[PDB]
């Protein structure tokens, strides 16, 4: 290959989501007066908008993410039902449908969180993966991405602490202990709310070509048994087109109950290459390497 | 005016019979639509809403169904305590009808 | 959860009634409340309906001006202005649960009913 | 905030989502999520840019006439698909093109209707009393434009 | 601190009774409050909860129908609709110190206890 | 439903011995476990609660212990004035329990 | 700026009282109030303290168990619960003036005083 | 956006003066406002107390 170009068509539209009960307590960035007691279930409704990411990688190979995740704990220690689980990263090979990350951490939340109700609907029971651009240019062949752009973004909107239990107490030195009102802590932990900035179009990767002369592998962009991966990442062009539909088409008064409400989305792409016809010469001098690489390169020519 | 008529009065049944209450309606209501029981010496008491989601405390014996216009209510295995009245009632919420959501009946099983 | 009532009176035509209408555990701020009259021999007749926050209210077709419907964020009740003999039948009040969009006449949790009956 | 130019020969061409024929597997009931199907037409003089709220028809595809403001409420928003008139053999759709454009968020909403498709119950714990019923599942947001400037 | 309760009453059965609780510090719109009755010999029972902004109430398994409590921003209390017999014991008013999460069932600043007693 | 059961009157113990009192529950309750004591002329008071820390106003020689299903709770140096009743109480707030957190007693000490 | 009481009774002990305690110009909600006893012989005696935003109280170490001070935001009050002979006196309502921090002892603007007796 | 720390090599003034001392003597002036934190200190009286 020698250039490509990945292009679009839908206008640039921020999106957005959130959960119907979200665990939140309260509210950290001013308190007028000291923080009420916690019941059962205390969660409400809150949405956000996720960090603004674009990303284009082309490779030979799949391409290799990672993320956090739970491993197996000491066998000294007692486990105790309720305590922390281990973290230890996890290098997979990322998918189309996985999502990506939101400012919220790369971390499968399904082992790591049996709440269910920490992050929006869309990454609650899905892993989000940070792709791993220090293992891919450290593999010796550079099969796994010719070249790679990318640009992310992002800003505190709004500052919460979560209901939820003391997993890890606070020493009794950091803080001078309270009286009277004030007699009992309050939530230790904190999560922000992330949010993109604006959305404009000077910062656009795409719908542009992109003519490749080397490659910082020493794969100088050769598709080694025709094949070819492209990963393209993008939530600028994310709007959420809001329709309804109505029950009956008779009565003349505005009632609720007549139109029921869905959502859906929209996206496509188109691909457009360049490939160069590229001859080898073959000697056992230069059969024994290729031979090193991969074994169905050489058994799927015949020679 | 969506109007549930419900003229049947119900038939003999024994024990582990099924029952077939079929309530109308005039005008199409959607999936709106609850069902009662109501024992005559006590206050009403529900089963089931939206024709097909029923209430907590409530065996799943009894069955829910139908769409549109008309709509059913079966069950089987018919007990002792079951000699009670049935209500059919729909949520149009509308102004200028004069619902009351009215019929059904339930004979003492034998 | 449980619906609370005030205890039944036997009046005069003529005369205005009222019936109070307490709650237990939930707040009536958030949801809505209405009204069935239970006559003898088949009848359940429902009155009317008030809602959460708009504060609104629809009545039956025949009983616009015989009813008026009051509620204060500690207690709803209804209200009889001019009673008329063949009154005499059960007053039930019932919470509507709905959801985010309904209001749909479901009443879930009732009340336990009284009494009430005109003579002259 | 939104600026084009376009010059060419043939008249320009767009796209915009569009309800289509559905199949007939399952019968069409009051209240049924419609198809979708992407369109193509001409744009003409008094047809509505795209004001982030997506490429689409506000009359059939929304019926309830009060999702949106005024000025696009009977109107539909078209956007010109690029893609088409590059790809065209003898280019005469354009031969010339510039744009810029921003947007972003400021205010979060629900939408007040009836819940088309409930959420399965798998991705949440059901809670009890005030929290025993579901809030809605829409949300939309509010664009807004940013600062304007000269350059 | 401390808590405070309305003086008891020898009644009959078929009676509606109420018991207020007052305290004297702490806002009860904070915390928690629960309800307990000592009967005699062993007899310890726990009656329901009322939470603080949720405003929410949870009772026991055998106490549904039988108890409802109210509650205000300067008092709270609870109700009795029909006492049964076997209820003359010693009832007392408790505030729930929890923390941020548990509103777990430790009753630590109780109150003085007042004797109710039902007689035909 | 979780139960703590405390089916064990006490023991006649001098001044100067050590008490084991013992409250098991059926489920898990994790630690939200409290203690109280009953003179049986006045209001009952505590001394525990999360099996571990103490409240003020109470002397450091009672002792906390105990995780998961089974409790404890014990102390030496019995003066005069621990004649009272004991409890035992979980607290996992739940809805269709019957709890009553009973059970237990203490002698008067010789 | 002026600081009024509720007048005097003459009682009999084993009954509550209750002492008023109105002022005129400020409110009461920004300073807060405390209470002095002025016994014969020598006797002055300070009872507890009250603070304006936070409503926390703090008492003499003989007085716990004994009084309960009530603030709403038009009116303070102070309480007893069980009298002894010894607290025929005379008791005061006043101001504490204080400053961002302080919120200590200073009664700037005093009441007038009323008598209070006990008697058997 | 800052200014300091970096030197200022000039080869014309823009003035008839290029750059000379007399008198033997040059006032520099100065005004900063991107490094104006007051730091917040206090002291205790006793550290003795509990609460």
């Amino acid at each position: 290959c020698v250039g490509v170009e990945v292009g679009r068509g839908q206008p640039l539209g921020v999106g957005i989501s959130g959960h119907p009960l979200l665990n939140k307590l309260d509210d950290t960035e001013n308190a007028s007066a000291y923080a009420a007691n916690a019941g059962v279930d205390n969660r409400e409704c809150i949405s956000m908008d996720y960090k603004q990411t674009q990303l284009c990688l082309i490779g030979c190979k799949p391409p290799i993410g990672e993320h956090w995740g739970k491993g197996s704990p000491c066998t000294n220690v007692a486990v105790n039902p309720g305590d922390c689980p281990p973290l230890e990263l996890i290098n997979t090979v990322i998918q189309d449908g996985d999502m990506v990350d939101t400012g919220f951490g790369a971390m499968d939340f399904t082992t790591l969180q049996a709440n269910k109700s920490e992050v929006p609907l869309d990454i609650c029971t899905s892993i989000c993966k940070y792709p791993d651009y220090i293992k891919m240019v450290s593999e010796p062949y550079g099969d796994s991405l010719f070249f790679y752009l990318r640009r992310e973004q992002m800003f505190v909107r709004h500052l919460f602490n979560r209901a939820g239990a003391v997993g890890e107490n606070v020493p009794d030195d950091l803080y001078i202990k309270g009286s009277g009102s004030t007699a009992n802590l309050a939530s230790s932990n904190y999560f922000p709310t992330p949010s993109g900035s604006m959305v404009t179009s000077d910062a656009q990767i795409f719908n542009k070509p992109y003519w490749l002369q080397r490659a910082q592998g020493h794969n100088n962009g050769i598709c080694w048994g025709n094949q070819l991966f492209v990963t393209v990442v993008d939530t600028t062009r994310s709007t959420n087109m809001s329709l309804c539909a109505a029950i009956s088409t008779s009565e003349t008064t505005y009632k609720n109950t007549n139109f029921k409400e869905y959502l859906r989305h929209g996206e496509e792409y188109d691909l457009q290459f360049i490939f160069q016809l590229c001859k080898i010469t073959l000697t056992a001098d230069v059969m024994t390497y290729i031979h090193s690489m991969n074994s169905t390169i050489l058994e799927d020519w015949n020679f | 005016d969506p109007m549930l008529t419900q003229t049947a009065a119900s038939v003999e049944v024994a024990v582990g019979g099924t029952v077939t209450i079929k309530c109308q309606a005039s005008q199409s209501i959607g999936g709106y639509l609850s069902w009662y029981q109501q024992k005559p010496g006590q206050r009403p008491k529900l089963l089931i809403y939206r024709a097909s989601t029923l209430a907590s405390g409530v065996p799943s014996r009894f069955k829910g169904s139908g769409s549109g216009t008309e709509y059913t209510l079966t069950f089987s295995g018919v007990e002792c305590a079951d000699a009670a009245a049935y209500y059919c009632q729909q949520g149009y919420t509308s102004s200028d009808i004069n619902n009351a959501f009215g019929g059904g009946t339930e004979v003492v099983v034998k | 959860q449980s619906v609370k009532e005030s205890e039944g009176r036997l009046v005069t035509p003529g005369t205005p009634l009222t019936l109070t209408c307490t709650a237990s555990g939930f707040t009536m701020s958030r949801y809505h409340m209405t009204w069935v009259r239970q006559a003898p021999g088949k009848g359940l007749e429902w009155i009317g309906i008030i809602y959460a926050r708009n504060s609104d209210t629809y009545y039956a077709n025949w009983a616009k001006g015989r009813f008026t419907i009051s509620k204060t964020s500690t207690t709803v009740d209804l209200k009889i202005t001019s009673p008329t003999i063949e009154d005499t039948a059960t007053y039930f009040c019932a919470r509507v649960d709905s959801d985010s969009s309904g209001a749909f006449d479901r009443l879930d949790l009732w009340g336990q009913g009284t009494l009430v009956t005109v003579s002259s």
